[PDB]
RNA sequence: GAAACCAAAGUCUUUGGGUUCCGGGGGGAGUAUGGUUGCAAAGCUGAAACUUAAAGGAAUUGACGGAAGGGCACCACCAGGAGUGGAGCCUGCGGCUUAAUUUGACUCAACACGGGAAACCUCACCCGGCCCGGACACGGACAGGAUUGACAGAUUGAUAGCUCUUUCUCGAUUCCGUGGGUGGUGGUGCAUGGCCGUUCUAGUUGGUGGAGCGAUUUGUCUGGUUAAUUCCGAUAACGAACGAGACUCUGGCAUGCUAACUAGUUACGCGACCGGUCGGCGUAACUUCUUAGAGGGACAAGUGGCGUUCAGCCACCCGAGAUUGAGCAAUAACAGGUCUGUGAUGCCCUUAGAUGUCCGGGGCUGCACGCGCGCUACACUGACUGGCUCAGCGUGUCCUACGCCGGCAGGCGCGGGUAACCCGUUGAACCCCAUUCGUGAUGGGGAUCGGGGAUUGCAAUUAUUCCCCAUGAACGAGGAAUUCCCAGUAAGUGCGGGUCAUAAGCUUGCGUUGAUUAAGUCCCUGCCCUUUGUACACCGCGUCGCU
RNA sequence: UUAAAUCCUUUAACGAGGAUCCAUUGGAGGGCAAGUCUGGUGCCAGCAGCCGCGGUAAUUCCAGCUCCAAUAGCGUAUAUU
């Protein structure tokens, strides 16, 4: 059973917010895991990228705890990435998943050649810089597939990108930096301005400002 | 017993080199300072742990070996064997609290007495305090024998071992009767005046530190407690030792004293209280010393990678993580 | 930007303002060689062969400091007491013997631990002796009995129908040889199902938020305060869970209360004795004593001092108690695990029985010695002798009362108690009061021995234990070293439980007489915090000899 | 067919039941797909490009069994991209 805490959460619970896009439009923070699990639901699959065991330096000695890198992704839309460290491995995994659901971003999908059908590739060649790891995504023609290292291959697949030329620079061996770089690249797809979004942005009322009277009752 | 007589010398001495500077000595350091044989010293260490020669230590981060009580004892006997003093072992052993008495026999077959100091802070400090004890005891043993005193004859000292003349008898504490009590009493009273003449007070001159040889001759042992006559309470320690003997002969043998020696004579005797120009032969030796040091430094870094214990602990957890996933 | 940092080290995968020099894992090596400059010392230029998985840069926690501050502990010391260590004996561990002297642990957690006081059992150890030891397949015997059971007698260390005279019954409940793997009242190892112990005794650990690429950090802290991440309070933290704390019991206190025919008192009768003494006996007084319950009662309550004037700390009045002790409380680490749980579980073993059952006799005590816990002593503050008077914890269907016979252990007769009832007012010992001894190996001290007697028990010979005579040893307050000890405590002194047929110098409780010194410190011996620093560098093992 | 042949193609007959008309080479800790299986060995023999494995429970050696990759090919050394 879910009982929401945030104002956004309460709105979600009912039927006042229709899609996940209304949250992203106003760049509101998704603070509850259930909101994502409500809108996307069964569509979100997960891939555990890595389980690395680390020994924590304690005054009692050394105990083993596992760090889980999980990339959650609804295909043809949304990706997230989470990193959790815990005593048990299942715990670490679920924690990572929860954390990765809070981090779900939309990816803009573009066209390589002439814009026929559904979008398949990254809109323009974007980059993701994260601690000496430099990931570049490049628009690829339809049906090329993701030509990358295994990790950003996963991440791009779960983003719903069909095809993309990748190039990495720096210490790509450190997985955290690599995955985080690629996530950072993929987020940046919406942040990049094209001639497509030049029209003066007409302002809709914010979820708070629109359903203010319904939030009085709670 | 001692069967192995080659590599065991070099390995055990290498431990003693590290023992003087540090606590537990790692196996990485041992092979570098024992460069005569390389690689096969690790199986020698596994033969040393079979006996009470070395002890293993793997606490938390400190990995290596330390020398034991009995292991320190074997090293001295191995040195005394090369000096041709000890060959076979006699079995008459008086196990004490501060020292152990072992009968030793040479090449000739002549039986001598050996003292081994067993002081029992970490074991490293305990095996260093035994080193200073033997060197101090041998110093007094040489000083008294040269100056006419009835002491065991000093022969050789090695780390903690002291070889002395075999005077066989019984300690004064376990004596029922003496055939001539008066002559023995006057002999013992003379020896306190003798020491005071040389500027020495025994301090603990009791019936527990005197041995009779066939109820005729009084022998003195155990000398780490001796003090100078320059001490403010010089006459107090002098009179306490006199009264200890005065009462004992009256107690055990019922002999009352006619002579009462209380003379202060310092000092009529020796004060023992203190106790193109460079030739190619040289060029070769100097070049060799440089080339050995370059090789020894590289071997140290190769042995420092042995961590083997760190890799074993990390592998166990990884197998558990993959199986649970 | 790896980052510390940098308004340049920015305007770099959204990569091109001009332009010079220069680096390509670490070493070898900035070495050789050449050339050139240099009076020289040297400078500039400048390799390779070969060797090595690294050489390093930033940051981060703090295992260790031979760093510093605090704090604490008679498993530390100080001032002391009792000592042990010296003697005899007893016991434990080494060691030594022996057929065997069964045994893990070796500076706390090795050392009267296995409740282990071992004649038998216990017993695991030794010397002996009978007995039989699966299923399966093959080959033999049986109804012209396979085999079981069996009175008495003779056998060896034993009343061996598991041998012969007896063969008398019993009707398949089979047993006689050979083996080959597929042996199970098996052994151990792993997967998994439940449940323990070990170290300190004060912390341990999340969740969410924040900080960082990340390791990580913040929470978990300036300061005061506390045994303490305790508390006040400050605050990028806020909240938790777990344990300590809290909960419960217990003890101290009640001349208040509830009661007690298995508790006791008082008074009153009767009796005995010289107006009194009586654990002599008989019901009206109800709880003081005894018991066992409820309810109280202490909460830092009050006062004074100190304190950021708060958290708290110290002192003091009254009080039974101002700082009672235990359990709970149901932690952290364990790679110590524990147990008749399941896996057609993995292996190893099964006339090489994973200690085969029983029988008889031994051993565990053996003894030059070490290392140790104890008991008795070493006397005069005593020993002996007589008299006197007081417990508590507890136990008991062997604890025992009472009479008789016993010098003495003990017997014999008769009762009570399956227990606040009887042992049992538990009749204790020290101690006290008198008697004799008189500084000596003494009458102290009792070891060791010699004769008897009595129990216990199938059995006391290597003395079970107790009793009575006689002998009477070492020991004259114990060196170096070392243990326990702050008040009803140490020490003296007895008693009860515990294994138990008798067995107690052991362990564990209880009373009784009852102290000296201390109320301080970190000096030694350690332990615990806090603060701060941190991921074995260099300069001082060789000589000769033939192939 | 072809100079003549051979081969292929075309065709009579015979020619397939798993002990066959039987598929190999490497590997099975990580990189890197696939065993904490069983026996042997005991820092030995050996393996291992590198990291490392072996000093008595070896997931790494030699075997057995099982599995994986490539498949009539597959390893190894070297030059080079």
């Amino acid at each position: 059973e879910w009982m929401p805490v945030t104002k956004l959460g309460r709105l979600v619970k009912d039927m006042k917010i229709k899609s996940l896009e209304e949250i992203y439009l106003f760049s509101l923070p998704i603070k509850e895991s259930e909101i994502i699990d409500f809108f996307l639901g069964a569509s979100l699959k997960d891939e555990v990228l890595k389980i690395m065991p680390v020994q924590k330096q304690t005054r009692a000695g050394q105990r083993t705890r596992f760090k889980a890198f999980v990339a959650i992704g609804d295909y043809n839309g949304h990706v997230g990435l989470g990193v959790k460290c815990s005593k048990e491995v299942a715990t670490a995994i679920r924690g990572a998943i929860i954390l990765a659901k809070l981090s779900i971003v939309p990816v803009r999908r573009g066209y390589w050649g002439n814009k026929i059908g559904k979008p398949h590739t990254v809109p323009c060649k974007v980059t993701g810089r994260c601690g000496s790891v430099l990931v570049r995504l490049i628009p690829a023609p339809r049906g090329t597939g993701i030509v990358s290292a295994p990790v950003p291959k996963k991440l791009l697949m779960m983003a719903g990108i069909d095809d993309c030329y990748t190039s990495a620079r720096g210490c790509t061996a450190t997985l955290g930096n690599f995955a985080k770089a690629t996530f950072d690249a993929i987020s940046k797809t919406y942040s990049y301005l094209t001639p497509d979004l030049w029209k003066e942005t007409v302002f809709t009322k914010s979820p708070y400002q629109e359903f203010t009277d319904h939030l009085v009752k709670t | 017993l001692r069967y192995m007589s080659r590599d065991d010398f070099r390995v055990l001495t290498a431990v003693e080199m590290g023992m003087k500077n540090h606590e537990i000595v790692p196996g990485s350091l041992i092979a570098s300072i024992a460069s005569l044989k390389h690689g096969g010293c690790n199986k020698v260490l596994r033969e040393l742990v079979k006996h009470k020669l070395i002890a293993w230590e793997r606490t938390k981060t400190v990995q290596g070996y330390r020398l034991t009580n009995a292991g320190y004892d074997y090293l001295a006997l191995k040195t005394l064997s090369s000096r041709q003093v000890v060959e076979s072992v006699g079995n008459q052993m008086g196990v004490g609290k501060e020292s152990d008495i072992y009968i030793v026999a040479n090449e000739e077959g002549q039986q001598f007495a050996l003292k081994l100091h067993r002081l029992g802070r970490h074991n490293v400090s305990w095996l260093y305090l035994s080193r200073l004890s033997a060197m101090k005891e041998f110093a007094y043993m040489k000083a008294l024998y040269e100056r006419k005193f009835p002491v065991p004859k000093p022969i050789d000292y090695n780390r903690h071992a002291v070889v002395m003349e075999l005077i066989n008898g019984y300690p004064l504490c376990q004596i029922h009767h003496v055939e001539d009590p008066a002559s023995v009493y006057d002999e013992a009273m003379e020896l306190i005046v003798k020491l005071a003449n040389h500027g020495l007070i025994h301090g603990d001159f009791n019936e527990f530190n005197l041995i009779l040889d066939e109820s005729d001759h009084i022998t003195m042992i155990d000398f780490p407690q001796m003090v100078s006559t320059s001490h403010p309470n010089a006459e107090w320690y002098f009179d306490r030792d006199v009264k200890c003997i005065k009462d004992f002969f009256m107690k055990r043998f019922s002999y009352e004293s006619e002579l009462f020696p209380t003379f202060k004579d310092i000092r009529r005797e020796d004060t023992l209280d203190v106790e193109s120009t460079i030739p190619p032969e040289l060029v070769k030796q100097k070049v060799k010393r440089q080339l050995t040091k370059q090789q020894k430094s590289a071997v140290r870094r190769r042995l420092q990678k042995g961590a083997n214990i760190f890799t074993k602990q990390r592998r166990e957890n990884m197998q558990n993580i993959k199986s649970s996933l």
